[PDB]
RNA sequence: GUGGGAGAGGGUGGUGGAAUUCCCGGAGUAGCGGUGAAAUGCGCAGAUACCGGGAGGAACGCCGAUGGCGAAGGCAGCCACCUGGUCCACCCGUGACGCUGAGGCGCGAAAGCGUGGGGAGCAAACCGGAUUAGAUACCCGGGUAGUCCACGCCCUAAACGAUGCGCGCUAGGUCUCUGGGUCUCCUGGGGGCCGAAGCUAACGCGUUAAGCGCGCCGCCUGGGGAGUACGGCCGCAAGGC
RNA sequence: CUUUCU
């Protein structure tokens, strides 16, 4: 729609679902996709497969905008993560780079009980 | 397994207390702005201790980072 | 902080004789310095307890010395006080 | 009284006038607090490891000085006021602790 | 005393970056979230994911330890100021000035209480969604007190080494923190492990004694009834001794 | 997932 060629591919992996978002060279989203975006409705949005489908979806949708090169940005430590990274690669888009940038507090907020007990 | 050189071996004399010598201070950081373990900085309980506080000084002055982005993968 | 000089002016001021650093008057003298110095610090920081435990000790260490003095040379004692200001 | 290392980083986009402007100040500030001034170093523009005040660079200052302990904090208080003064870090001066030598 | 030393010891002021939340702008669209699987919930008043700006509270990644400091409770971003303890060297000064300690006074984690302030995140109670035979629970979505600050109070604890304090005496080996020295080692203070002799019901302990001794304090005397009742003292109350 | 009693 507005030719962008190169851009960023943000993978938001996790235990509950993977979701990728292709962006324009400076952060603004071109197109996005997720496990929900596709078929899977619940328990398997996380499955590595779903992650693949999503990543693939995100590509196509984004290649139509003229995309064809991306610096991947990995966030979150879930399943399907490394899988989507491979996906984007097998997709049209050229994976010009890869970077895990999962955020981590230098110790700020008391985590939910679900996440506490660790130290 | 940690079987290479130490940020100390690969280097000579330097002021562990010098918080401005960004040049050599950098050497003591991981692929990320994280302070290396004595395990690999080659330093000692005492030296490693002073480094830690010096690096922390540089960081506030903005000479060294607090955290970096991991490339590759 | 008590400066070296600060301290010296005090020791000489009490030493029973040239070089007298460890006499009971010098001690009670020196301690008394720290005590008053500590008390001032504690008027401000009423919540600094670990320091105050340190105070309690000096005081005890003092009265104990003073006691010894009064038990030996009541004059020196009666004098050491008046000179300082203890028991005030 | 006691030695200190007053570190100061100011806005890397000042015209030579604006620069000497803040310096003439840093100076007075110092003089206002009986801070004598021993050797100094001015590295100026340097590449920060992280954006400070949205700006990716900073003009560095370093004054080794001897001043009254009772007023090292105020020296800082005062110094910080300036908008062009982005960071102030005073430090008690320690001997070096050379390593691997 | 003089000269040196290491430390997350304490109090006050300031200050840094990461993250969460909310708000504002941009870009973007159909879900996000959560689970054993789900649902409650949130999203077209545009959420989730992404970039930028701001606000705020609380906590300080790596260093980090198997480490250090404190009498204990405890104490870790960084800077300054104020202040406690402590170790080594020199043998310089006083000249038994010592040890212990009923009572007293002070300190004392968490929760809790009072007045005021604060409130991002988390979360008793509670409001719901699941599971189940039920589920006043564990799981999931919300959520108030509280958690944070100040000042005052409460004083408990698996407040643990489940080991009172001090001093002297009794093989070594090994690892480590911190000081001194004639520094492939000697010596001093601290932390661990293994072990002589010896001790111990055993397990274990073993120069950091639970060994051999002296001094002082505290405490025990079968279980339940019971840390209850009564009385007294303390506390605003809860409740404490 | 939970998953009592004899
Ligand atoms: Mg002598
Ligand atoms: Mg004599
Ligand atoms: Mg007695
Ligand atoms: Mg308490
Ligand atoms: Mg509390
Ligand atoms: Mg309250
Ligand atoms: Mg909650
Ligand atoms: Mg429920
Ligand atoms: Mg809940
Ligand atoms: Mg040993
Ligand atoms: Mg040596
Ligand atoms: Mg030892
Ligand atoms: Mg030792
Ligand atoms: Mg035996
Ligand atoms: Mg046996
Ligand atoms: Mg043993
Ligand atoms: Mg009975
Ligand atoms: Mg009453």
């Amino acid at each position: 729609k507005r030719q962008v060629a190169s851009g960023r591919a943000y993978i938001h992996a996790s235990y509950n679902n993977t979701i990728v978002t292709i962006t324009d060279p400076d952060g603004n989203p071109i197109t996005w996709s997720s496990g929900g975006v596709i078929g899977y409705k619940g328990s398997r949005k996380g499955t590595p497969y779903a992650a693949q489908l999503a990543a693939l979806d995100a590509a196509k949708k984004a290649m139509a905008y003229g995309m064809q090169s991306v610096d991947v940005i990995v966030r979150g430590t879930g399943a399907g993560r490394e899988q989507a990274i491979r996906a984007l690669q097998a997709s049209g888009l050229q994976v010009k780079s890869i970077v895990d940038d999962t955020p981590v507090p230098h110790n700020g907020c008391r985590p939910k009980k679900k996440f506490r007990k660790a130290s | 397994p940690s079987r290479k050189a130490k940020v100390k071996a690969t280097l000579g004399e330097f002021d562990l207390r010098d918080y401005r010598n960004v040049e050599v201070l950098k050497r003591f950081l991981s692929e990320t702005g994280k302070i290396l373990p004595r395990r690999r900085t080659g330093l000692s309980g005492k030296e490693q201790r002073i480094l830690a506080k010096t690096i922390k000084r540089a960081r506030i002055l903005g000479l060294l980072p607090f955290t970096e982005k991991l490339v590759r993968k | 902080p008590i400066t070296k000089e600060e301290k010296q002016k005090v020791i000489q001021e009490f030493a029973r004789f040239p070089g007298d650093t460890g006499s009971t008057e010098v001690q009670v003298a020196l301690l008394t310095l720290r005590i008053n110095r500590l008390s001032e610090h504690l008027k401000v920081h009423k919540k600094d307890h670990h320091s105050h435990r340190g105070l309690l000790m000096m005081v005890g260490q003092r009265r104990r010395l003073l006691r010894y003095l009064q038990r030996e040379d009541p004059e020196r004692y009666r004098a050491l006080i008046e000179k300082l200001g203890i028991r005030g | 009284m006691r030695r200190y290392e007053v570190n100061i980083v100011l806005n890397p986009n000042l015209d030579q006038s604006q620069l000497a402007l803040e310096k003439e100040i840093i100076q007075r500030a110092l003089e206002n607090y009986g801070a004598r001034v021993e050797k100094v170093e001015e590295l100026g523009l340097r590449r920060l490891a992280y954006p400070i005040a949205k700006d990716p660079q900073g003009y560095f200052l370093w004054y080794q000085v001897e001043m009254p302990e009772d007023r090292v904090n105020d020296l800082a208080r005062e110094l910080r006021i300036r908008d062009n003064v982005r960071r102030v870090m005073v430090v008690k001066s320690q001997e070096p602790f050379l390593a691997n030598a």
